[PDB]
C-alpha cells in the first residue's frame, strides 16, 4: 500500500505543482491584463533601450 | 549511405531550382 | 571566345546543345531495356542470394 | 498519350491524393502494416526462435511480435516461392517469410512515401525541404533493418516488429557492442533530445508571445489563417531569450532551418554509427583504461563498472537469445557478484 | 449535391475497416482459449 | 438522423467494451500467468 | 480549402448507412470470430495449440536449423508431436 | 596511461584546421567594409 | 556574400574552371594513389607470405595492385615469395611513380585549362551563352568507357595483352596472378568464378561500346529532355551520384 | 537619494540589463556558480570517492585517470545515506572528498538554481508584458533533472543511488535502473520515448514545412536568410502553401493552418510526453516499478513458454547480477 | 597531456560562451 | 587572360563563425577522448 | 570548520532575506500598466 | 628511431600558426576590393 500511496501521490503532488505556476502565473498576468497578447499598438518592449 | 543524401539533394534542386529561391509570392487555388 | 586548333577539332561535338528528337521518341524502346536490365540484376540477386539455385553453378568458394 | 490521361486521372485533387508515387506508396505500406497486424495476432515465432509471438498465442499487445527467421536462413530474402518456402504459405509463416515481406514491403513503402512528398511538393510549388528532411529516417531504418543484419550472419539479428522485441534489441547493442559508448550514438541522442528541445522550446515562445488579435481567453481562434502581420512578436521573444539565457534567435527562417538541420542530422549520424556496428567495428573499449586497469586492481571508473554489466548481460541472455548456438553454461561459469 | 456512392476514398476506408473488425472479432475471441 | 453525441457515446462506449474484454483477458486468458 | 466528395459527418448520421452496417459490422465480428473459434486460424498459420509445442518430454524447443531443407524439418517436427 | 600517441595531433588539427577556415572567411568578410 | 557551403556554385556554368577543378581532383587522387603507395612500401615487409602476409599488416593499396598483376619490387622480392624475379618497370615502386607524375602533368593542365577558361569551343554558336551539349557528351564518354572496358577483359585479364588477376584456390592457399578465360556459361554468374568477372568486361563493354554510338546518334526524345531537366548540368551531378552509390554498396557487400 | 534599497529594487529589476537578473536570479546566481564552479574543479582534480557503502574508491575526475567520456563526480557514500553532509559536518576536506561530499554540494545548489531558473522564466515574462506559461514548459526537465537527483535517492533511501555527474556513469545509471525497475517496459517511459522521438519528429516537420514555403525574395547567391528582416512586420512564409502541401500529403484534415493551434501542439507534445518520464522515474523511486511478464504464456502441460519479455529479463538478471559486485551480504535486492 | 588538451578545449568552449553573448552583432530592428 | 564572369564574393557573418566554433569545438571535446584512446 | 559553518549560514542569510523582500517590495506593481 | 614525440606538433604548429596568420591578413586584404 506503502507503495501504491507514495506512487500516485507524488504524481498527484507534483502536476498540482504544474498546476500552480499554471493559474499563479496567468492570474498574476491577467491583473497586469495582457494574458491574451501584447498590445500590437503598444509593445512594451518596442519602447525600451536595446541592449545588444 | 552519405551519398544517397547528395543523390535525394541534387536530385530535388534539379527538379526544382525554379523555386530554390522561394515560393512564387502570390498564390491560390492550394 | 579564344579558337584554337584542338578547339576547332572538336567544335562539331559541342554544337548540338538543344538538339532533340520529337515526343516520346524512343522512350518506349528505352523502357523495355529498362525493364529488362531490372530482371536481369534480380536474376544475379536472386543467385548470389542463392534463392535461385543453378546446375553447375553453386556460390561457394568452391571451383579452383 | 493515354499517359496523360492516366497522369490527369492519378494528380485529381482527391480525398487522399494518389500520385504515379502512390502506385507504389499504397500497393506496399499496406501490404506491410497488414503483414504486421497480421503476423501479431496470428503467427508464431517458435520454430524461427523459441518463442510465442502473437495474440492467438496468449502474448499481449506488449509482448507480441513478427520475429526475425531462423539463423539457418542466413540473408536469405524468403520469397514465398523460394528454395525455402517452396510455395507452401502456412511454411512461410512458419519459417520467418513474414519478416523479409515486412522488411522489403515497408523499405519500398518509404521509398515510395518519399517520391510523394517530392510528387506532391512539385504540383503544388513548395521547396522539397520535407522529402530531404524524410531521408533522416530512411538512413535509420535503411541501415538498422537492412545493413546490419547483412553485416553479420542472418536476418536473425535485426530488429524484430514489437514493443519488447525490440527493448531486446536495445539491451543487445548495450551488452555486446556497448553502444552507449559510441560517438556516433551520443550524436545521435544529442539530435533527438535537443530536437525534442527546439520542438517544445518553440512551441512555447510562440504561444506566450502571442500578441492579442482576440477578446476573450481562448486565443486559438485571434489568428486569422489568412495573411498579414506575424501572429506573435519576434521582436519581444529575441528580447525575452537573450537576458534570460544570452542567446536568442532573431531569423524566423535560420530558426525553422535549424529545426530541420538539428534533429535529421542526429538521426544520420546516429545511422553511420550502426553502419558500423555490422562489421562489430564498435566503440567497445578505451585500450589507455584496459592497460592500467589490468595492472593495477585498484583502479576503478564508471567506464570499468559499466564493462561488466555487459559481461553479465552476455552470459545470461546469449543462451535463450541464439539458440541456433546450443551454448550450455554450468552454474558454475555464469559471472556473478557476490550473494546475489 | 449529387455525392456518389462509392469512390476511391471508399476503397481504402474499407480495406482498413474490413480487416480490422475482422480481427478485433478474432482477437476478442481468443480471450476464451484456455489451457 | 441519427446525432453526432449519439454516434459517439454508443461507439465509444463500445470500444471501452472490447478493449475492456481484452483487459479482462489479461488474467484468465491463455497471457495470464497461470 | 477545396472541399470535395461524399462528407463523413453527413454519412455516419445517415439512417441508410447503420441499416447497411449493423449487419455488416457483426457478420465481420463473428465471422472473425470462428476463424479462432474453428480453430481455422491455428491451422492457417502452423501456430501451435496451447498442447502442441513439446510432445510429452522433448523439454528441447523444435528449432529449424537450415534453410532448403528447413521445410521437410518443420515437418517432421510436427511428426514427432504424436 | 598508454594513450594513443597521434592523439595530441588528431585533436589539435581537428580543432585548427576547420577552425582556421572559418577565422579566415569570417575576417575575409569584415574588410569588405575596410573593418580590420 | 556567398555562403561558404556555395562558393564552389561559381563553376555551374564555366566548362573550363569546371574542368580545370575536375582535373585538380583527379590530379589529388592520383597523387595520394601512389603516396599510399610509397608509404606503404616504406613499412610493408615482405619476409613471410605465410604468417605474415600484407592483410596482417594494414595493407590497403598494395592488395589492389597485387589483384591485377604487380607483385614484384625492384628490390628483388615478390608478393608470393619468389627468389630474385623480375618486375618490368611495372613494380610497386613503378606503379607509385607512374602515378606521381600523372599528378604532376594534371596538375599543370589544369592550371591552363584555369587560364585560358573562355574557349570557344565552349559557347553555343547560336548565343552567346557557354553551353554544353551533355547528351552528345554523354554518349562520347560511355563510348570510350566501353572502348576501354572491352579491351580491359579482351586483353588484359585473359593474359592475351598483359598479366592476368590474382586467382587462387578454394582456400586460399596457392593463389598467383594467372591469365583468366572468359566464361559465357551461367556459371560464369557465379561471383566465385573468375571467368566470369572477364566475360562481363567483354560483354557489357561492347553492349557499351553500340550503347554509346547510339546516343551518340539519336537525341533524347523531347519529353524526356524536358523531364529529366537535361541541358541542366546539375542533373547528371544527380544521377551519377546515384550510380556511384550504387556501386558503393556493391563493393562494399562482395 | 531615495533609499538605495529602493532603488536597488529598480535595478535587480531592470527591464533593460543585458541579463535579467531577477529576485529569482538573486539566488539563481550565486547558487548555479557554486554548483558550476564546485563541478569544474570536482571533474578536473579530485580524489576517487566511496561511492559504495564498501571501501572500494571510485575515481571520476581526469587528473586520476579518466578522460570525458569516462570522467564523473561520483555521488556522496552509501555510509551517508541520505544524511545532509556538507562541508563543515566533515573532519577534513579529504575526508568530505573520500566520501563524495562534492556531489551533495553540487547537486542541491544545481537544483536549487534551476528552480530560480524556472521562476526567473516567468519574472521577465511579467515585466516584458508578456504570456507567462514558458516557465511550465521548462518545467519538465526540471522535474527529469529533479526526479533523478532528489527523488530517485529520498525513495532509495541515499543519494549515492540517483545518476552520477558524468558522461559513462550516466550510462551506469541507466543499465543498472534497467535490471532493478525493466524500466523499458513501463507505460510512463514509453510516453517519454513517445514524447522524445515524437518532439524530434515534429520538430523536423514544422522546420521542414516553414523552410519549403518562404517567400521568395532572394537571388539565387546569396543566402535565403536574408529574405527576412529582424522585427519585419508581416509573416516571412505561406502558412496557407504549407497546409497546402502537408494536408494533400495525408489528407487535408488530418493537418494544420492555424499557427497558433499548431505551435501549441508544439509545445504541448514533448512536455506533455517527458513530464510523464520524470514521473515514470519519480514513480518507480517508490518501487511500482515496469510491467513483468515473466513465465506467463505457459503451455498445455505447464512448460513455460518464453516470450520476448522473457529474453529481457534474461538479460536484466545478467545486470541484476554484475552490479555492484561486492556490496552485497544477503539474497534480495531491498536497496 | 590529455588532461591538459581537455581543459583548453573546454576553456575555448566557455570563452566562446563570452563572444557568444557580449560580443554578438546586435539584432537591430529594420 | 582576362577577367572572368561568373564570380561572386564569400561571405561569413558573426554569428556563422561563433556557431561553427562552437561546432567543432564540441565535435573536438567529444572524439578526442576516442582519439587518444 | 565552524567558522566556515557560520559564514555560510550568514550569507545564505543575507540572500534569502533579499529574496523575501524584494517581492514584498510590491512586485505586481512592477510591469508594463497593471490594468 | 627514438624521436621526441612532441616534434610532430612542435613542427605543425610552428608551420600552421603563423603561416595561417600571414593567410588571414593577405586575404582580409584582397577583399577590401570585394575579392574573394
Ligand atoms: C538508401 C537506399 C534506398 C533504400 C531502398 C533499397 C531497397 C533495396 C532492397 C533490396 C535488398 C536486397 C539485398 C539482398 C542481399 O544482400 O542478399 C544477401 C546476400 C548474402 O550472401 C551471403 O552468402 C553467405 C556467405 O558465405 C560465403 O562464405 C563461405 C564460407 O561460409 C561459403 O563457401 C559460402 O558459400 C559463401 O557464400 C552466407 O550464407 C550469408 O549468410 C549470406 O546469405 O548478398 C549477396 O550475396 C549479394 C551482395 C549484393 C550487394 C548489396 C548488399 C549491400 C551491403
Ligand atoms: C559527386 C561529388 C559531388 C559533387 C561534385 C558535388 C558538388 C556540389 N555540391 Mg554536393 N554533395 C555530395 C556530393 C557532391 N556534391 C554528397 C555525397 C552530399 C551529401 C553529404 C552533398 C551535399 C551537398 C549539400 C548539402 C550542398 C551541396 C552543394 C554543392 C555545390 C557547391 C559545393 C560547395 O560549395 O562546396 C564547398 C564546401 C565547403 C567549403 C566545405 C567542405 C566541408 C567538408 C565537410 C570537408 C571534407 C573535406 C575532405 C577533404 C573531403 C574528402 C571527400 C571524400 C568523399 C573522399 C556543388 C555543385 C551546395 C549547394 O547545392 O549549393 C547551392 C549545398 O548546399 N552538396
Ligand atoms: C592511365 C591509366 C591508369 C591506370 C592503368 C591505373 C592503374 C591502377 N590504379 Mg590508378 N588512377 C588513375 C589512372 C590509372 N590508374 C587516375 C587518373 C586516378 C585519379 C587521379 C587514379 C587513382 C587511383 C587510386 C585512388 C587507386 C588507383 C589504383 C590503381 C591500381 C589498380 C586498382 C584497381 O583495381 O582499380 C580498379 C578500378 C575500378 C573498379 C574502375 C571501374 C569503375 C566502375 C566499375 C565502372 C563505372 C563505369 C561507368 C558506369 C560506365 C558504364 C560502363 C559500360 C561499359 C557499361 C592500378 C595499378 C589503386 C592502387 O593500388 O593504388 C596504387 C588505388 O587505390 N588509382
Ligand atoms: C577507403 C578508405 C580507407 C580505408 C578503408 C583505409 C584502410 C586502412 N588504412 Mg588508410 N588512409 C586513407 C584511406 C583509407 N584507409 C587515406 C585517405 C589516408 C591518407 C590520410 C590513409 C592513411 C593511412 C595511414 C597513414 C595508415 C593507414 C592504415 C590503414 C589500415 C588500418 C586501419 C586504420 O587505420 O583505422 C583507423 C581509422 C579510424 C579510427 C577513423 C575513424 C574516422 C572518424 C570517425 C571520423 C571523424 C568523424 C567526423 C569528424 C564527424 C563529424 C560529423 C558531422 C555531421 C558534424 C587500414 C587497412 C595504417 C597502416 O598502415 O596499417 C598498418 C596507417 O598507418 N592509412
Ligand atoms: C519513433 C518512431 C517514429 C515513427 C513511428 C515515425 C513515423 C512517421 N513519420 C512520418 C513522417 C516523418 N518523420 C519525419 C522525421 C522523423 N521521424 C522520426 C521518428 C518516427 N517517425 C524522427 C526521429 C524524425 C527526425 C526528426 C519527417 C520529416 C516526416 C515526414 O514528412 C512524414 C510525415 O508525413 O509526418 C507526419 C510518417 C510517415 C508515414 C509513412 O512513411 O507511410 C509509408 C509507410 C508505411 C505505411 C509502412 C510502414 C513502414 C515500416 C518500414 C514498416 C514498419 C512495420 C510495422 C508496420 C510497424 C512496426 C511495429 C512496432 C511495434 C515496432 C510516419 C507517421
Ligand atoms: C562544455 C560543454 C559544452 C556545452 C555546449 C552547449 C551548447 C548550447 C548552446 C546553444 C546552441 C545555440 C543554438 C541556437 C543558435 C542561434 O540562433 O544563436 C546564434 C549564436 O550562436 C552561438 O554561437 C551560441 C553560443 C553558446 C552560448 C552558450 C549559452 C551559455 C548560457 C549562459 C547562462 C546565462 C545565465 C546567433 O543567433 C542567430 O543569429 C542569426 C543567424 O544568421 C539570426 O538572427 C538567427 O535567427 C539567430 O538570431
Ligand atoms: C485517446 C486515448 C489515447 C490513449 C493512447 C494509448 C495508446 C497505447 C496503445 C495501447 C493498445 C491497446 C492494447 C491493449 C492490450 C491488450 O490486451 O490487447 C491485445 C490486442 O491489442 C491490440 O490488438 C492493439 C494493437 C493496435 C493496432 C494498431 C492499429 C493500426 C491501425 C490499422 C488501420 C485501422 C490482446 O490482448 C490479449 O488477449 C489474449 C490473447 O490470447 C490474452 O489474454 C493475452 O494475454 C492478451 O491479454
Ligand atoms: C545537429 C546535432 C547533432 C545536434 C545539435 C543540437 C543542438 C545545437 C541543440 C539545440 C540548442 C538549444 C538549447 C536551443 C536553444 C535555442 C534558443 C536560444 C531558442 C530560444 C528561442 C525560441 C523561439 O521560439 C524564438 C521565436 C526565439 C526568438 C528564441 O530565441
Ligand atoms: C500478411 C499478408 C497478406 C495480407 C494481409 C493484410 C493486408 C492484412 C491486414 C490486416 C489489418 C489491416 C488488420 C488490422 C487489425 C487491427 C486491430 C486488431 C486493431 C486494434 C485496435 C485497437 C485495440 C485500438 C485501441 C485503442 C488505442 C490504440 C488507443 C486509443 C484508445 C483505443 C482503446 C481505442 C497477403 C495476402 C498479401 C500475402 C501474405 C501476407
Ligand atoms: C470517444 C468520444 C466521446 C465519448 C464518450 C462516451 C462513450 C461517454 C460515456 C459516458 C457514460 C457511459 C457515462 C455514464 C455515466 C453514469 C453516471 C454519472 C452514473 C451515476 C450513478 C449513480 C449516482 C448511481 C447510483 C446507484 C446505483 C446505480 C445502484 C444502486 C446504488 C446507488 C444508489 C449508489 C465523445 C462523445 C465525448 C466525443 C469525443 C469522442
Ligand atoms: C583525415 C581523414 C581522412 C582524409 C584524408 C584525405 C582526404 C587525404 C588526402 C590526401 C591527398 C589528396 C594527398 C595527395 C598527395 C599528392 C602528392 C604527394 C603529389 C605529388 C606530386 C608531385 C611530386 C609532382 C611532381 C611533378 C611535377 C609538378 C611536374 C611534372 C613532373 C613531376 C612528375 C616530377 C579520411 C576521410 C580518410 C578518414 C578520417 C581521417
Ligand atoms: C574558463 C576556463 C576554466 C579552466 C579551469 C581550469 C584552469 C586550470 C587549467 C590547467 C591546465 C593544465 O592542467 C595540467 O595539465 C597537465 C598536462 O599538460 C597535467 O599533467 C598530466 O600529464 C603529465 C605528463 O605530461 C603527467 O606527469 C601528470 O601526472 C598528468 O596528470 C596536469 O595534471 C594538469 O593539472
Ligand atoms: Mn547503486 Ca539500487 Mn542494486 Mn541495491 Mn545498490
Ligand atoms: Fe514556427
Amino acid at each position: 500500500p506503502r507503495s501504491w500511496l507514495a506512487t500516485s501521490h507524488f504524481v498527484l503532488a507534483f502536476f498540482f505543482l504544474v498546476g500552480h505556476l499554471w493559474h499563479a502565473g496567468r492570474a498574476r498576468a491577467a491583473a497586469a491584463g495582457f494574458e491574451k497578447g501584447i498590445d500590437r499598438e503598444s509593445e512594451p518592449v518596442l519602447s525600451m533601450p536595446s541592449l545588444d | 549511405l552519405l551519398f544517397f543524401f547528395g543523390h535525394i539533394w541534387h536530385g530535388a534542386r534539379t527538379l526544382f531550382r525554379d523555386v530554390f529561391s522561394g515560393i512564387d509570392p502570390e498564390l491560390s487555388p492550394e | 571566345a579564344r579558337r584554337t586548333w584542338l578547339g576547332d577539332i572538336l567544335r562539331p561535338l559541342n554544337s548540338e546543345y538543344g538538339k532533340v528528337a520529337p515526343g516520346w521518341g524512343t522512350t518506349p524502346l528505352m523502357a523495355v531495356f529498362m525493364g529488362l536490365f531490372l530482371v536481369f540484376l534480380l536474376i544475379i540477386l536472386e543467385i548470389y542470394n542463392s534463392t535461385l539455385i543453378l546446375d553447375g553453378v553453386n556460390v561457394s568458394w568452391k571451383a579452383l | 498519350g493515354w499517359f496523360d490521361i492516366l497522369d490527369d486521372w492519378l494528380k485529381r485533387d482527391r480525398f487522399v491524393f494518389v500520385g504515379w508515387s502512390g502506385i507504389l506508396l499504397f500497393p506496399c505500406a499496406y501490404l506491410a502494416l497488414g503483414g504486421w497486424l497480421t503476423g501479431t495476432t496470428f503467427v508464431t515465432s517458435w520454430y524461427t526462435h523459441g518463442l510465442a509471438s502473437s495474440y492467438l498465442e496468449g502474448c499481449n499487445f506488449l509482448t507480441v511480435a513478427v520475429s526475425t527467421p531462423a539463423n539457418s536462413m542466413g540473408h536469405s530474402l524468403l520469397l514465398l516461392w523460394g528454395p525455402e518456402a517452396q510455395g507452401d504459405f502456412t511454411r512461410w509463416c512458419q519459417l520467418g517469410g513474414l519478416w523479409t515481406f515486412i522488411a522489403l514491403h515497408g523499405a519500398f513503402g518509404l521509398i515510395g512515401f518519399m517520391l510523394r512528398q517530392f510528387e506532391i511538393a512539385r504540383l503544388v510549388g513548395v521547396r522539397p525541404y520535407n522529402a530531404i528532411a524524410f531521408s533522416a529516417p530512411i538512413a535509420v531504418f535503411v541501415s538498422v533493418f537492412l545493413i546490419y543484419p547483412l553485416g553479420q550472419s542472418s536476418w536473425f539479428f535485426a530488429p524484430s516488429f514489437g514493443v519488447a522485441a525490440i527493448f531486446r534489441f536495445l539491451l543487445f547493442f548495450q551488452g555486446f557492442h556497448n553502444w552507449t559508448l559510441n560517438p556516433f550514438h551520443m550524436m545521435g541522442v544529442a539530435g533527438v533530445l535537443g530536437g525534442a528541445l527546439l520542438c517544445a522550446i518553440h512551441g512555447a515562445t510562440v504561444e506566450n508571445t502571442l500578441f492579442q488579435d482576440g477578446e476573450g481567453a481562448s486565443t486559438f481562434r485571434a489568428f486569422n489563417p489568412t495573411q498579414a502581420e506575424e501572429t506573435y512578436s519576434m521582436v519581444t521573444a529575441n528580447r525575452f531569450w537573450s537576458q534570460i539565457f544570452g542567446i536568442a534567435f532573431s531569423n524566423k527562417r535560420w530558426l525553422h532551418f535549424f529545426m530541420l538541420f538539428v534533429p535529421v542530422t542526429g538521426l544520420w549520424m546516429s545511422a553511420i554509427g550502426v553502419v558500423g556496428l555490422a562489421l562489430n567495428l564498435r566503440s567497445y573499449d578505451f585500450i589507455s583504461q584496459e592497460i592500467r586497469a589490468a595492472e593495477d586492481p585498484e583502479f576503478e571508473t564508471f567506464y570499468t563498472k559499466n564493462l561488466l554489466l555487459n559481461e553479465g548481460i552476455r552470459a545470461w541472455m546469449a543462451p535463450q537469445d541464439q539458440p541456433h548456438e546450443n551454448f550450455v553454461f554450468p552454474e558454475e561459469v555464469l559471472p556473478r557478484g557476490n550473494a546475489l | 449535391v449529387s455525392y456518389p456512392i462509392f469512390t476511391v476514398r471508399w476503397v481504402a476506408v474499407h480495406t482498413l475497416a474490413v480487416p480490422t473488425i475482422f480481427f478485433l472479432g478474432a482477437i476478442a475471441a481468443m480471450q476464451f482459449i484456455q489451457r | 438522423r441519427i446525432p453526432l453525441w449519439i454516434v459517439a457515446t454508443v461507439a465509444g462506449m463500445g470500444v471501452i467494451v472490447i478493449v475492456g474484454l481484452f483487459f479482462y483477458g489479461a488474467y484468465a486468458g491463455l497471457g495470464s500467468s497461470l | 480549402g477545396t472541399t470535395g466528395e461524399r462528407p463523413f459527418s453527413d454519412i455516419i448520421t445517415s439512417v441508410r448507412y447503420w441499416v447497411i452496417h449493423s449487419i455488416t459490422i457483426p457478420a465481420l465480428f463473428i465471422a472473425g470470430w470462428l476463424f479462432v473459434s474453428t480453430g481455422l486460424a491455428y491451422d492457417v498459420f502452423g501456430t501451435p495449440r496451447p498442447d502442441s509445442y513439446y510432445a510429452q518430454e522433448q523439454r528441447s524447443i523444435p528449432l529449424v536449423t537450415d534453410r532448403f531443407e528447413a521445410k521437410q524439418q518443420v515437418e517432421t517436427f510436427l511428426e514427432q508431436l504424436k | 596511461m598508454e594513450v594513443n600517441q597521434l592523439g595530441l595531433i588528431a585533436t589539435a588539427l581537428f580543432v585548427l584546421v576547420p577552425s582556421v577556415f572559418l577565422i579566415i572567411l569570417y575576417v575575409q568578410t569584415e574588410s569588405q567594409q575596410k573593418s580590420s | 556574400g556567398l555562403p561558404w557551403y556555395r562558393v564552389h556554385t561559381v563553376l555551374i556554368n564555366d566548362p573550363g574552371r569546371l574542368i580545370a577543378a575536375h582535373l585538380m581532383h583527379t590530379a589529388l587522387v592520383a597523387g595520394w594513389a601512389g603516396s599510399m603507395a610509397l608509404y606503404e612500401l616504406a613499412t610493408f615487409d615482405p619476409s613471410d607470405p605465410v604468417l605474415n602476409p600484407m592483410w596482417r599488416q594494414g595493407m590497403f593499396v598494395l592488395p589492389f595492385m597485387a589483384r591485377l598483376g604487380v607483385t614484384g619490387s625492384w628490390s628483388g622480392w615478390s608478393i608470393t615469395g619468389e627468389t630474385g624475379i623480375d618486375p618490368g618497370f611495372w613494380s610497386f615502386e613503378g606503379v607509385a611513380l607512374a602515378h606521381i607524375v600523372l599528378s604532376g602533368l594534371l596538375f599543370l593542365a589544369a592550371c591552363w585549362h584555369w587560364v585560358y577558361w573562355d574557349l570557344e569551343l565552349f559557347r553555343d554558336p547560336r548565343t552567346g551563352e557557354p553551353a554544353l551539349d551533355l547528351p552528345k557528351m554523354f554518349g562520347i564518354h560511355l563510348f570510350l568507357a566501353g572502348l576501354l572496358c572491352f579491351g580491359f577483359g579482351a586483353f588484359h585479364l585473359t593474359g592475351l595483352f598483359g598479366p592476368g588477376m590474382w586467382v587462387s584456390d578454394p582456400y586460399g592457399l596457392t593463389g598467383s596472378v594467372q591469365p583468366v578465360a572468359p566464361e559465357w556459361g551461367p556459371d560464369g554468374f557465379n561471383p566465385y568464378n573468375p571467368g566470369g568477372v572477364v566475360a562481363h568486361h567483354i560483354a557489357a563493354g561492347i553492349v557499351g561500346i553500340i550503347a554509346g554510338l547510339f546516343h551518340i546518334l539519336v537525341r533524347p526524345p523531347q519529353r524526356l529532355y524536358k523531364a529529366l531537366r537535361m541541358g541542366n548540368i546539375e542533373t547528371v551531378l544527380s544521377s551519377s551520384i546515384a550510380a556511384v552509390f550504387f556501386a558503393a554498396f556493391v563493393v562494399a557487400g562482395t | 537619494s531615495a533609499n538605495l534599497w529602493e532603488r536597488f529594487c529598480n535595478w535587480v529589476t531592470s527591464t533593460d540589463n543585458r541579463l535579467y537578473v531577477g529576485w529569482f536570479g538573486v539566488i539563481m546566481i550565486p547558487t548555479l556558480l557554486a554548483a558550476t564552479i564546485c563541478f569544474v574543479i570536482a571533474f578536473i582534480a579530485a580524489p576517487p570517492v566511496d561511492i559504495d557503502g564498501i571501501r572500494e574508491p571510485v575515481s571520476g575526475s581526469l587528473l586520476y585517470g579518466n578522460n570525458i567520456i569516462t570522467g564523473a563526480v561520483v555521488p556522496s557514500s552509501n555510509a551517508i545515506g541520505l544524511h545532509f553532509y556538507p562541508i563543515w559536518e566533515a573532519a577534513s576536506l579529504d575526508e568530505w572528498l573520500y566520501n563524495g561530499g562534492p556531489y551533495q554540494l553540487i547537486i542541491f545548489h544545481f537544483l536549487l538554481g534551476a528552480s530560480c531558473y524556472m521562476g526567473r522564466q516567468w519574472e521577465l515574462s511579467y515585466r516584458l508584458g508578456m504570456r507567462p506559461w514558458i516557465c511550465v514548459a521548462y518545467s519538465a526537465p526540471l522535474a527529469s533533472a529533479f526526479a533523478v537527483f532528489l527523488i530517485y535517492p529520498i525513495g532509495q533511501g541515499s543519494f549515492s543511488d540517483g545518476m552520477p555527474l558524468g558522461i559513462s556513469g550516466t550510462f551506469n545509471f541507466m543499465i543498472v535502473f534497467q535490471a532493478e525497475h525493466n524500466i523499458l517496459m513501463h507505460p510512463f517511459h514509453q510516453l517519454g520515448v513517445a514524447g522524445v522521438f515524437g518532439g524530434a519528429l515534429f520538430c523536423a516537420m514544422h522546420g521542414s514545412l516553414v523552410t519549403s514555403s518562404l517567400i521568395r525574395e532572394t537571388t539565387e547567391t546569396e543566402s535565403a536568410n536574408y529574405g527576412y528582416k529582424f522585427g519585419q512586420e508581416e509573416e516571412t512564409y505561406n502558412i496557407v502553401a504549407a497546409h497546402g502541401y502537408f494536408g494533400r500529403l495525408i489528407f487535408q484534415y488530418a493537418s494544420f493552418n492555424n499557427s497558433r493551434s499548431l505551435h501549441f501542439f508544439l509545445a504541448a507534445w514533448p512536455v506533455v510526453g517527458v513530464w510523464f518520464t520524470a514521473l515514470g522515474i519519480s514513480t518507480m523511486a517508490f518501487n511500482l516499478n515496469g510491467f513483468n511478464f515473466n513465465h506467463s504464456v505457459i503451455d498445455a502441460k505447464g512448460n513455460v513458454i518464453n516470450t520476448w519479455a522473457d529474453i529481457i529479463n534474461r538479460a536484466n538478471l545478467g545486470m541484476e547480477v554484475m552490479h555492484e559486485r561486492n556490496a552485497h551480504n544477503f539474497p534480495l535486492d531491498l536497496a | 597531456m590529455e588532461t591538459i588538451t581537455y581543459v583548453f578545449i573546454f576553456a575555448c568552449i566557455i570563452a566562446l560562451f563570452f563572444f557568444a553573448i557580449f560580443f554578438r552583432e546586435p539584432p537591430r530592428i529594420t | 587572360m582576362e577577367p572572368n564572369p561568373n564570380r561572386q564574393p564569400v561571405e561569413l557573418n558573426r554569428t556563422s563563425l561563433y556557431l561553427g566554433l562552437l561546432l567543432i569545438l564540441v565535435l573536438a571535446l567529444l572524439f578526442s577522448s576516442y582519439f587518444f584512446n | 570548520m565552524e567558522t566556515l559553518k557560520i559564514t555560510v549560514y550568514i550569507v545564505v542569510t543575507f540572500f534569502v532575506l533579499l529574496f523575501v523582500f524584494g517581492f514584498l517590495s510590491g512586485d505586481p506593481a512592477r510591469n508594463p500598466k497593471r490594468k
